[PDB]
């Protein structure tokens, strides 16, 4: 039974390891709302 | 932007152009000649018995009894149509026999046959040339070569007709381009496209000077010889045999089976390394029905006759050196083409002003000659769709079925009526 | 029995496209599939 | 066999990633790679999860951002001969469904790999450097660029 | 009469097709095979460097080693790694007249299809379902053959000139007058090759400033003609009228791409029957939509003429429409008449313009006389100008055979594409190894078929194609169906869910 140790590491996870994860989530959402648009000409 | 009311009006306002443009009946054409019966030595054109100097069967073989007998025996065995595209049950044992036979005639490794003479070279060029390649082409190339070069979206450089001082200048300009971007120069392929016995001018290409350029600037040669195959050489192999040039130096040879073989279709010959690529990438070979077997059985018999006695190429050579020598001295007409060619031209000296005036002058001589048993034609082009448009001319075509007496009779008659229309 | 075994193996050859592979090429795939299954059966016994 | 026989698409390489059943087949392959790595006896769970991430990103980079051209002859005369597979997808149209799926999948795999590693300091460097190398080429601004002229011809 | 749509299309009888979707498990299991084949192809290409020599492939000359290499190597990865493994299914030579039964030449290979050799034996009577022989005119007895031999005796096999110089005989004038009465149009012209009829005539009608709207499944010659014209090309989805109308509407209100000027003209390219797909065009809707937006229609009936219609007059007669609503009609003589060549029909001013401005009429050799006579004689049989009734029997027998065969295949569990009246029958094979196994298994039972794979089609849509003929009897079809049923259990091809 090893599950709670990882959740305990989540809380003690360094701040710079969660700022990046939050930034990546904010990029997924922007990605899911972008339109099509052919490159250029 | 752009509401639903506007759009309805935009759609109703539009009016297209007609599918075909108006004002016909000013063209020189649209008045096809009608031939009654086969176009043999003695024919009937527009209801007049005459000797023809306009068909392209240099060796006879159109109405040879042996060829007809060989075609009938293959008609009685297979029928007429090959109902399939050569890759789904469209290949007969006669096709495999004809390709194997052509390879032995030309002394190459392999051959491939197309069912249409115009498609053979129009499909072969785009199979090797792609968007990033450079092709050097003679300015006087025929229409099928031009269409093949347009299908392959490569870079086309034209050089002057039959001078290597201009081809070498272009090739050396390519070296400067090569030197300032070496990494791009290692992925670009170079081709030289020439022809033996040019259809549009009647002259022959200088091959020994071109094979030496090939090995100096590393460019491959594509030789289109549908007018010299079965004509030039001691055994009729074409322009390589005329100069005594090793055929391994060429990389591709293309001809059609409709001029001296008097049949339908075309072929390409060469090494397996180059030939095997067209069976999976030639458009007219993959997506078209194969050649009907009675037409292939007629080409095999023609090859048999050609091999059995090669003295026929000697009678054709000295037959055409007489009428070329007889037509020297006509006032107003100049002869264009080599002495060893069976299909030279006859062009108007000191032109008038327009092209329509010249064509009207030439048709008068043609129609006047048809009244004295001599059937001739003038060359026909698509004026707007030509890279370089040749001058108006009359075709004089020599075949082994013409007697010396009627050969000199034709030359006297042309002079008589050309000095009373051009005076 | 034996004939039924030959048919299941024939189906296996058709699904993996090993039917059109050469005899030495089939041996490589069979070896690295049997070894991976055998090495999984061991870990799923010593770790459970 | 020959392009153009049953369909008229001039480059059949541009529509593969939109076919039926391929988004599920692409996820089952990650699952199979993970199960095969999990069976090594002399290895711990965090190392298994780091190996899964690095191998997936490495293979993805090679197949989508390194190999250029088509594996067959097309009738457009070699138009796409200098482009990678990512650049030919949907004829260059950006932000389609498949380009969104293939961009979101690595991020989701990275989120799981971080959690099953206990946010270790050593592993974080490897996983982040591996993830960036497969996200930079997917930016619309890098369509057609080659750094220092690498993998150009 | 029967039912009409909202565009204006008028149907007189029901029009029903079916394209069942590939099941998910089967779709997954084909990517496994393609992936395994790709992985082993990379290993073989790697081994070809410094290992097993494979001294069987052709190589460049020694004197041209310092040239740039002739071929791009990554192209024909598929040729040497997938196609070569099953290529004993395609270029099979025959030594007999092709129809309803054919002789095959036996060939065997010892180096996995890198070279072949003949065993000297011939497989006698193989059921032919791979050749285009509708109406059964491909034979070596009868009146057509007799007339052709008669003409061959006096004319010869070849012409040695072009229609515009001395290559216009009276047989061509006789044929072109008969095709016009067959189609019900004003004038017609004959060419000499079916691929050439499109690729050398389409560029004579459109150029810069014109728009071509092409269907998603057109033949290679139509695409090549469109590429050589110089116009703009846009593709719409197969038989989708909602898609073509949207494309045609957006074309007129925004004009040309950069300059934004109005188009000079718009041309739509379609076909009567799509052979590999088995479907028939929705001609009434296309005609009703072409009239409202002032476009021009180009119809390609290589597979429809003779095969469809209550009397054999193509897809226009099949829907009951008027042939004068189609601007350009073309077809070939290779699929239903037993001959070779092509034609174009239309108004008299279209044919006068084509007779002076098409590439074929100026630069190409004209039709062979013996081939022309066989077309004349076979067309006069279908019309009924032979004094016999052999033209009505073949037309009825083809329809009877199609209904019977198609219906019996659908109730054994196979997946079949197309329209119920189509004489081409695609049977869905999905897995890449079953492409190579099906052709071998069927030939082992004396049946000849055609199979097409991934590069030619879509990735999960491989298939086999069956061509039905009027020369197939009921016992021949019973034998073929009996063997198909057996092979479908052997290879597990009964994929249909909504049986
Ligand atoms: C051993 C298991 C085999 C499956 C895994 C093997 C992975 C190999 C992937 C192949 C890479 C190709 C992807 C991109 C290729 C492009 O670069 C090239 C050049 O541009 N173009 C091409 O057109 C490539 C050839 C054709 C493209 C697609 C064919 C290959 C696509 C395969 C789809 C995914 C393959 C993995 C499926 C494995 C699923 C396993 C799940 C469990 C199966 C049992 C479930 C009951
Ligand atoms: C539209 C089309 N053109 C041409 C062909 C083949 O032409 P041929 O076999 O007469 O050269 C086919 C078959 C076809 O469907």
């Amino acid at each position: 039974w090893v599950l709670v140790e990882m959740v305990q590491a989540l809380y003690e996870a360094p701040a710079y390891h969660l700022i990046l994860e939050g930034i990546l989530i904010l990029w997924i959402i922007r990605l899911l709302f972008s339109k099509t648009y052919k490159l250029q000409e | 932007d752009l509401t639903v009311k506007e759009k309805e009006e935009l759609i109703e306002e539009w009016q297209p152009e007609p599918l075909v443009p108006p004002v016909p009946k000013d063209h020189p054409a649209l008045n096809y000649n009608i031939v009654s019966g086969p176009p043999s030595h003695k024919t009937v054109v527009n209801g007049k018995e005459c000797i023809n100097f306009a068909s392209f069967n240099f060796l006879g073989l159109l109405d040879n009894p042996r060829v007809k007998a060989a075609a009938l025996a293959s008609l009685k065995k297979y029928g007429v149509g090959t109902c399939g595209p050569r890759g789904f049950y469209g290949t007969f044992d006669v096709h495999l026999d004809l390709e194997d036979r052509l390879a032995k005639f030309m002394k190459t490794e392999e051959a491939i046959i197309y069912s249409y003479g115009f498609a053979t070279i129009a499909s072969a060029i785009p199979a090797y040339s792609k968007r990033g390649d450079i092709v050097f082409v003679d300015r006087a190339a025929c229409f099928a070569i031009q269409k093949g070069l347009q299908a392959s979206r490569s870079d086309i450089k034209l050089f002057k007709h039959n001078d290597m001082a201009d081809l070498e200048r272009l090739l050396k300009e390519q070296e400067i381009e090569d030197q300032k971007n070496p990494r791009k120069a290692r992925v670009t392929r170079r081709f030289i496209v020439v022809e033996g016995l040019y259809m549009n001018t009647g002259t022959i290409c200088p091959l020994p000077e071109l094979v030496k350029l090939k090995y100096k600037y590393k460019a491959r040669i594509f030789l289109e010889e549908s007018l010299s195959f079965g004509v030039l050489g001691e055994h009729g192999r074409g322009v390589t045999e005329h100069y005594g040039i090793n055929i391994d130096d060429i990389d591709l040879i293309s001809a059609n089976m409709e001029n001296a073989l008097a049949s339908i279709g075309g072929f390409c010959c060469g090494r397996s390394f180059v030939i095997d690529h067209q069976r999976l990438s030639g458009q007219g070979y993959c997506f078209s029905a194969s050649l009907p077997p009675l037409l292939a059985a007629a080409a095999i018999e023609a090859l048999n006759i050609m091999e059995e006695n090669p003295g026929i190429f000697a009678v054709l050579k000295e037959k055409c050196g007489q009428i070329h020598k007889a037509l020297q001295g006509i006032s107003g007409l100049k002869v264009v083409g080599e002495s060893l060619s069976p299909a030279f031209h006859l062009q108007l000296e000191e032109s008038t002003g327009s092209r329509e005036q010249d064509v009207r002058l030439l048709q008068e001589i043609v129609d006047q000659c048809m009244n004295r048993s001599i059937a001739l034609t003038q060359a026909r082009y698509l004026e707007k769709e030509e890279k370089c448009l040749p001058p108006p001319s009359i075709r004089v075509v020599v075949t082994v079925e013409q007697t010396e007496e009627e050969l000199e009779r034709a030359a006297s008659t042309i002079k008589e009526v050309a000095q009373a229309v051009l005076l | 029995a034996w004939k039924q075994m030959s048919w299941f193996y024939y189906q296996y050859l058709l699904v993996t496209a090993l039917y059109m592979l050469e005899p030495w090429e089939r041996t490589v795939f069979n070896s690295m599939l049997v070894s991976i299954v055998g090495m999984a059966l061991y870990t799923g016994y010593v770790f459970m | 066999m020959n392009v153009g026989t049953a369909h008229s698409e001039v480059n059949p390489n541009t529509r593969v990633m939109n076919s039926r059943g391929i988004w599920l087949s692409y996820v089952l392959a990650i699952g199979l790679l993970h199960i095969v790595l999990l069976s090594i006896p002399f290895v711990s769970v965090p190392v298994v999860w780091t190996l899964t991430n690095l191998i997936h990103n490495m293979g993805m980079y090679i197949f989508l951002h390194t190999v250029k051209g088509t594996p067959f002859e097309t009738p457009d005369q070699g138009k796409a001969r200098l482009l990678t597979h990512w650049e030919q997808m949907d004829y260059g149209v950006q932000f389609t469904a498949s380009r969104k799926f293939l961009t979101i999948t690595p991020i989701v795999l990275y989120f799981l790999t971080s959690f099953y590693t206990k946010y270790d300091q050593i592993h974080f460097v490897l996983n982040t450097v591996s993830l960036m190398s497969v996200l930079i080429p997917k930016l619309p601004q890098l369509h057609g660029v080659r750094i220092f002229g690498i993998n150009k011809y | 009469i029967h039912h009409v749509t909202q565009n204006g299309g008028l149907y007189k009888r029901p029009f029903n097709e079916a394209f069942e979707e590939t099941p998910m498990l089967v779709a997954v299991l084909t990517y496994v095979g393609y992936g395994v084949l790709t992985l082993f192809g990379y290993l073989r290409d790697f081994l070809r460097y410094w290992r097993i020599e494979k001294c069987h492939h052709a190589t460049e000359r020694e004197e041209q080693k310092d040239f740039v290499s002739l071929y791009q190597d990554f192209e024909n990865f598929y040729t040497r790694n997938l196609y070569m493994r099953i290529r004993d299914n395609w270029n099979r030579p025959i030594c007999s007249v092709p129809g309803a039964r054919v002789d095959i030449m036996e060939r065997q290979s010892h180096d996995y299809n890198w070279s072949f050799k003949y065993t000297g034996n011939i497989i006698k009577g193989v059921i032919n379902m791979g050749s285009y022989n509708y109406l059964g005119f491909a034979r070596n007895t009868g009146s057509c053959q007799e007339a052709a031999a008669k003409v061959l005796e006096e004319y010869g096999a070849g012409v040695c000139s072009t229609r515009q110089e001395i290559g216009n005989l009276d047989k061509h004038e006789e044929l072109e007058e008969l095709v016009a009465r067959f189609l019900g149009v004003e004038a017609a012209m004959a060419y000499g090759m079916g691929f050439a009829t499109n690729s050398m005539n389409i560029p004579a009608l459109v150029g810069k400033g014109c728009l071509i709207l092409s269907d998603e499944l057109n033949h290679a010659s139509l695409v090549l003609g469109a590429r050589l014209s110089g116009a703009t090309i846009r593709i719409f989805k197969h038989n989708n009228m909602q898609s073509l109308e949207k494309l045609l509407k957006d074309a007129i209100v925004y004009g040309q791409p950069r300059t934004r000027r109005p188009w000079k003209k718009i041309l739509i390219l379609v076909e009567g029957i799509y052979s590999m797909e088995g479907s028939i065009v929705r001609l009434p809707e296309v005609i009703a939509l072409k009239k409202k937006y002032k476009a021009y229609l180009y119809l390609d009936e290589a597979h429809s003429i003779g095969a469809l219609g209550p009397t054999g007059r193509g897809v226009v007669e099949y829907f009951g429409l008027d042939p004068e609503d189609v601007d350009v009609m073309m077809g070939t003589f290779t699929k239903s008449f037993g001959a070779s060549g092509g034609y174009i029909g239309g108004k008299k001013e279209l044919i006068d313009y084509l007779r002076t401005h098409s590439h074929s009429a100026v630069y190409a050799t004209s039709l062979s006389p013996p081939v022309v006579e066989q077309i004349i004689t076979s067309m006069k049989c279908i019309m009924g100008q032979d004094g016999t009734s052999l033209g009505k029997e073949c037309v009825q027998q083809l329809a009877e055979n199609t209904r019977y065969f198609r219906r019996r295949l659908k109730e054994m569990g196979f997946i079949i594409y197309g329209n119920e009246d189509s004489p081409v029958v695609p049977l869905m094979l999905y897995m890449p190894a079953k492409i190579g196994a099906f052709g071998r298994e069927m030939l082992k039972r004396n049946i000849g078929v055609v199979v097409v794979g991934f590069p030619a089609t879509p990735i999960i849509e491989s298939r086999a194609r069956f061509c039905l003929s009027a020369a197939h009897t009921k016992e021949i079809l019973d034998t073929a169906l009996k063997e198909i049923d057996e092979v479908g259990d052997l290879l597990q091809l009964k994929y249909s869910r909504h049986r």
